[PDB]
């Protein structure tokens, strides 16, 4: 029985992330832009039934639905070489090109208006998937469709499939109503998403500028990095082995539970193709040190002298020819040197999985490693979002468009609840920083 | 491996086993020693040798100087034991090369390797002492009166050790290797090859002064004096950094006493070498005297002490 | 031998709702379906078809007091030349190694789940920090036990499995006779058996590993029960607060709940401290037993687990 | 175990010297200008990791960071044949191409302002080197960026790596020529102070001496900067010959530092190279006897440092190290040493340990050597204090008349007072006095 994953792409950023992930999956499975498996991919090392849907003509149609309130992105995807790869019946676009107007409430209203098409596509995907593990929602927390529609879709998925994991690719901001949308998206991720993968635009831009030497980096580089990260997320599903290859298990391992859904992402090596990394034979110790470097973290966490951030749980998916003795030695050395501060309220969760890369994917690095860690430093981003929400709420900034919505026509009690939830989450991550965290209020 | 022809591997082994070999016999893991040696070989130029992996870490049954004295006097709870003292290279022989390589030559080579490792450690300690002695250069030159003598003694001991080591390396061991190569090139049978190797080994043994336990004791005394001076300088540097036994008790008086003892041991060794040169046509002692008295700093001292 | 991630990963993920049941309730069809779904979702579907045909779910005799987790295991059938390479003794050794690896993986997964549950109850229920003094006492010892487990997992990964695999691969690369191949396979199996505490003098070591896993499981169950009870109390308090917001009885109920939580905190703290003491004692006893052992692998594992004197400041 | 050196280039002259050194390292290691390893250099037994960090294609990429306050030298390096040889991530170019204006204070301010990027590059190199021994800072004491930014980078390296040897390739100002930078004397004094206070060893590479050597020995009329860069590359390869070739003694930079610097204050070792002859002057297979090599090294005409021959003070060498590259008989070296000791061809420091070292090493198989045996002299001598005194005199000539003091005063380092230039003059004078005592029996 295949274990299919349903991809929900909301907003322009979400659609770009989904398209890039689909392209990466097609390249790893040796699938052409039209979705057909290449002649060299007949011996592909990954079963496409795991992530994509197969057509009757041996055509790989990814199980992704691109929902956009603007027809420009839909048209660009349909004019891209990968238009034939995606099934036209799995994408729903609203006829009213009015969008959400950068309002979380308006985005939620539009999502409720188009709930029929999205819900029908989700039901068709679930009925058509033998062992559907869950859905991955890729969207932006500051946009209109991605935030409001993303929260609505997450709530609908949680209500209809409370037993199905809800993984989200939330593009964290580096819009006047942006603070409100960010607070609403954080509350939605905490209350209806089993795991939210924060993709900080500021952190991605900093990494690109520091390593790629690209002056004024474009959004294309950020989208490519997001695609590479998502491909590394499914790299653990490629090599038959022992442990940690379920979407729910990955959620529980990187974001301890649905309550602790704030997880940081780490990628290594962070270097362009034109920069020759000086014949540094990639040792497990060196790879761990590079991932442990703060500049290699894909999350922009404030260096707060008041809060002592610590790692809650770490799941490392290492793809490539790796000697288990070297992996064990690297883990042992990190533990001995205290290279990673484990949560004192929980067992030191340090898991390293050896996986084989897709045979059709050319890897510049002989050994690659993706680190998905639940760390207290995500609270720095949560604190910044809460402060921005409080700053906007106190001055009622960018509240006119929300007031134009039926949800906020009378009052903003939902916004007050979201701000309270964000403050609770920040204080909970602060308790996570304390050894009393396990039985903190528990 | 045994003669440290590949300097990169020897440097890597010294760096990796600096804190492992220096540990006691039971406090230094032989597995850790082997791992550090393997890392040295892999991360050094010795990996270019096809048989570079054939070398291993070896532990002597007794101290190198003690063994030299006992063998000369032929017809370990009271002596400090350390992994640095016992560190050496070992090699296995497979027939008919096992039928060619014996344990007498193996024992001589292991003794040479242990002596070379001790000399390299002493030179490294002297260089480290001088490097920490450089703190006075960045500090005021008028607040280093006690350290001036220590730095001068460290520099003098390091220069004397370097000159002696260069002379020994280019005249004692190098002649043995050249004799081995030339005579094995002139060897046609098993007996001829054995004679070639034995001539090289006998030249090495004769030129290394491995017949006087008193000389071995004097060399050990000089190395211990250098080590005590280095320890006192390191203790002073550690105290200065935090502010910002007998050797550590006093800064300059203990340094002066250690320098006097090391100079006495060196002068005794020079006198014994000169006596050997006078009796056995042996120019090694004359060359050693010239090397240590190149600038005449110790030439006059040696000439005066001869009388 | 649990060399990679995906296949048995999906197997165990499905088994979390499936294999936790009693082995007498374990179904061969259910285990086969879970394994087939795992293979199709992993590279085992794209692995050697002969290997896929030989990979089967193996179960032992049903005895009281066990679960299906300790019964369900993966078996690699040997036929023809494969039969000549893996004899009945080879099959039994592979079964024992698979059982030991399943036990080790279950222990590691239990430790990871307990750590995740603690780090997540740090997030979900952290509304009131008044129980600060309770979690830390059990948390420190649980972290010590988890570090011991991770050190054991890294020792089991290379001292036995990796060493035997490397020896077998080199032997297969140098194999020129059937007798030589048989000797190499037997040597690899023997190295795995010796290193993985499968001997008759290592029955104490296997029992200690099982007891550490059982203590971790008991501590995790106690922590889960405490978190569930506290979450129920907090849900009742939140319901009373929401009723008050929507609108004296609610205040009295909240005061009673707060008093009950304050009173019950000592009992939960005592259970946590008892689990902490048990885990510390287990780690110290394992270190003491390994110290007298003549095996270098055991000595190295004990030294790595006591390099920072975590088990040496408690077992002098 | 490699003993890594991080090559830091500062200023236009420093960047040219660094590019030349990288090209020389690639040529000696059989590394193409794009870094690709030549087919003949794959099986070398030399410690290639010691001196260079290979690239992902086994392509020798020097661990060099080129920092300049102007874009001209950076563009020339990036357009040079060795642009691909160096890793792109280790090359930083300042966007503000205004430079330091030939001011040491401005150079120091620029180095402080770019300390974050320079420190990041240095930390990346250190984490990328398994057993890194130190960094080599190549900068010019006469320019503004080379002097001030060299001092800033050297101080940052000294603070970040106190356990790493600190070697500086400081280009001394021309003592015979009127420097085009009026603030050149103050900048030279500041560079000397930085070398004396925060650098474990500074090697003076006099451009005027290089031009004089090219004209007198190579018959080079008006040698160009290309000639100076090629000479610097050859000198760097000669200095790293022992590091590249696995020998019997002194196989690490720590050992070389210990043998070359008997005095922490007087740790400056001067360089001499031989033979120094133009390619046009074909000296017929001149058989260099070990005694002749020692005489050539001790010959002032073979010295690349312009040290004042003051007759009032009897200067002497504190320590002498002679490196012979090629097939050299150790017996020949020993006979040369005996004859030199008999003839007293060199005066040793009377208050310094007897230090005369001869090292036997093999030349690079890929670099053509016209002489089967070549010889380079590295010695710590009090005669360098004559050059320090000349630099101090130039600085005093600028300071007493406040000449070119507007550039220093415009910087924060000299806005309130000239304490930086005064400290530079004081450090140079202190080094000169220490060297004079070293020439005296009271050095010990």
């Amino acid at each position: 029985m295949p274990r299919e994953i349903i991809t929900l792409q909301l907003g322009q950023c979400g659609n770009q992330i989904g398209f890039e992930f689909w392209k990466q999956l097609c390249a790893e499975h040796g699938i052409s832009p039209e979705g057909i498996v290449e002649e060299f991919a007949t011996e592909g090392t990954d079963r496409k039934d795991v992530f994509f849907y197969q057509a009757d003509d041996e055509h790989y149609i990814p199980r992704a639905v691109l929902l956009d309130l603007e027809p420009r992105v839909i048209h660009s995807i349909l004019n891209s070489p990968y238009a034939k790869l995606y099934n036209p019946e799995n994408i729903y676009l609203s006829e009213h090109g009015g969008g959400a107007g950068n309002n979380w409430a308006s985005g939620f209203s539009q999502g409720e208006k188009i709930h029929e098409d999205i819900f029908d596509i989700i039901d068709r995907e679930a009925d058509g998937s033998d062992s559907l593990e869950g859905f991955v929602l890729c969207h932006s927390i500051a946009g209109g469709t991605g935030s409001g529609l993303g929260s609505y879709l997450l709530e609908r998925l949680n209500d209809r499939y409370p037993k199905k994991l809800v993984q989200t690719y939330s593009v964290f901001p580096n819009v006047v109503v942006q603070p409100y949308n960010s607070l609403l998206t954080l509350k939605r991720l905490t209350q209806n998403a089993d795991c939210v993968v924060v993709l900080d635009n500021t952190a991605l831009n900093r990494i690109a500028t520091d390593r790629l030497h690209i002056q004024n980096p474009s959004f294309s580089q950020i989208n490519q990095l997001v695609s590479t990260i998502m491909s590394a997320s499914t790299t653990t599903l490629r090599y038959p082995g022992y442990m940690n290859n379920d979407l729910i298990g990955l959620i529980a391992s990187l974001i301890p539970t649905p309550r602790l859904h704030f997880l940081m992402t780490g990628y290594t090596p962070l270097t362009t193709d034109q920069s020759v990394a000086s014949v540094r034979k990639t040792t497990v110790l060196d790879v761990m040190r590079r991932l442990l470097q703060p500049k290699n973290v894909m999350v922009s966490t404030g260096r707060d002298r008041q809060t002592n951030h610590c790692y809650i749980a770490i799941l490392n998916i290492i793809q490539g020819e790796v000697d288990p003795t070297q992996v064990h030695k690297s883990l042992q050395r990190i533990r001995e040197r205290k290279l990673a501060n484990f949560i004192p309220w929980g067992p030191a969760s340090i898991q390293v999985a050896l996986s084989r890369k897709s045979p059709y994917l050319p890897s510049a690095h002989r050994v690659s490693g993706l680190m998905m860690a639940n760390h207290t430093s995500i609270s720095s981003l949560f604190e910044s979002s809460c402060q921005q929400y409080d700053k906007l709420r106190k001055r009622e900034a960018f509240l006119e468009q929300f007031r134009k919505e039926d949800i906020f026509k009378e009052n903003f009690d939902e916004l007050d609840r979201s701000r309270e939830v964000v403050q609770e989450l920040i204080d909970e991550y602060h308790a996570a920083t304390r050894p009393d965290y396990i039985s903190w209020g528990t | 491996y045994f003669l440290m022809d590949q300097g990169d591997f020897f440097v890597h082994f010294m760096d990796l086993t600096e804190e492992e070999l220096k540990k006691p016999v039971d406090d230094i893991t032989p597995t850790r020693l082997e791992a550090l040696l393997e890392l040295a070989l892999r991360m050094s130029t010795a990996n270019t040798d096809p048989f570079k992996d054939d070398l291993k870490i070896d532990l002597m049954p007794h101290d190198l100087i003690t063994q030299l004295l006992r063998v000369l006097a032929i017809e370990p709870t009271e002596l400090t034991l350390s992994g640095l003292e016992a560190f050496s290279f070992d090699y296995v022989v497979t027939w008919p090369l096992s039928l060619i390589i014996n344990r007498k030559a193996l024992t001589r080579y292991q003794m040479l390797f242990r002596h070379m490792f001790y000399c390299k450690h002493v030179e490294r300690q002297l260089c480290s002492v001088w490097i920490s002695n450089k703190a006075a250069k960045r500090f005021s030159l008028h607040s280093a009166k006690w350290f001036a003598g220590a730095f001068t003694l460290r520099q003098r001991m390091l220069n004397f050790v370097q000159n002696i080591q260069s002379y020994m390396m280019f005249e004692v061991m190098e002649p043995t290797w050249h004799v081995l190569e030339q005579n094995l090139r002139s060897a046609s049978n098993i007996d001829d090859v054995l004679g070639h190797h034995a001539s090289f080994l006998d030249n090495c043994l004769k030129d290394c002064m491995l017949t006087n336990p008193e000389l071995l004791r004097v060399f050990s005394k000089l190395m211990s004096v250098c080590v005590m001076f280095t320890n006192c300088l390191q203790r002073f540097t550690q105290s200065m950094k935090l502010d910002s036994p007998q050797l550590a008790s006093s800064f300059e008086a203990t340094i002066t006493k250690f320098d006097k003892n090391f100079s006495a041991h060196l002068l005794d060794l020079l006198a014994r070498l000169s006596i050997y040169s006078t009796s056995d046509c042996e120019h090694g002692m004359a060359s050693v005297i010239s090397r240590l008295d190149f600038n005449g700093f110790y030439t006059e001292r040696l000439e005066r002490l001869s009388a | 031998l649990l060399g990679q991630g995906d296949f048995i990963r999906h197997l165990m993920d499905l088994l979390k709702p499936e294999l936790v049941r009693p082995a007498t309730t374990l179904y061969q069809h259910n285990l086969t379906g879970i394994l087939e779904t795992a293979v199709r979702a992993t590279n085992a579907q794209f692995d050697s078809p002969e290997i896929l045909k030989r990979l089967d779910v193996r179960l032992l005799e049903v005895s009281p007091g066990d679960t299906g987790w300790d019964v369900f295991s993966l078996d690699y059938h040997v036929d023809g030349p494969i039969a000549t390479v893996f004899t009945r003794e080879c099959m039994s050794h592979y079964l024992r190694a698979f059982n030991f690896l399943w036990r080790a993986k279950r222990v590691e997964y239990i430790l990871t789940d307990i750590r995740k549950g603690h780090m997540c109850n740090a997030r979900l229920l952290r509304s009131m920090p008044e129980f600060s003094g309770v979690l830390h006492h059990c948390h420190i010892l649980a972290s010590e036990m988890v570090h011991f487990i991770h050190q054991m997992q890294y020792y089991v990964t290379f001292e036995v499995l990796e060493c035997s695999w490397d020896e077998l691969w080199n032997r297969v690369q140098r194999a020129q006779d059937l007798d030589h191949i048989i000797a190499a396979h037997e040597a690899f199996l023997g190295t795995v058996i010796s290193r993985c505490l499968l001997d008759s003098d290592s029955r104490a070591l296997l029992n200690q590993l099982r007891a550490v896993f059982d203590q971790i499981i008991e501590l995790q169950n106690t922590q889960d029960a405490i978190y569930r009870a506290a979450l129920e109390e907090l849900q009742r308090r939140l319901q009373f607060e929401e009723k008050k917001k929507q609108r004296a009885a609610e205040e009295e109920q909240e005061k009673r709940r707060v008093q009950e939580f304050q009173e019950s905190i000592p009992k939960m703290c005592s259970q946590l401290r008892i689990l902490t003491h048990f885990y510390q004692g287990v780690v110290q006893q394992f270190l003491v037993s390994l110290t007298t052992s003549s095996d270098e692998s055991l000595r190295f594992l004990s030294f790595r687990l006591d390099f920072n004197e975590h088990y040496r400041a408690r077992e002098p």
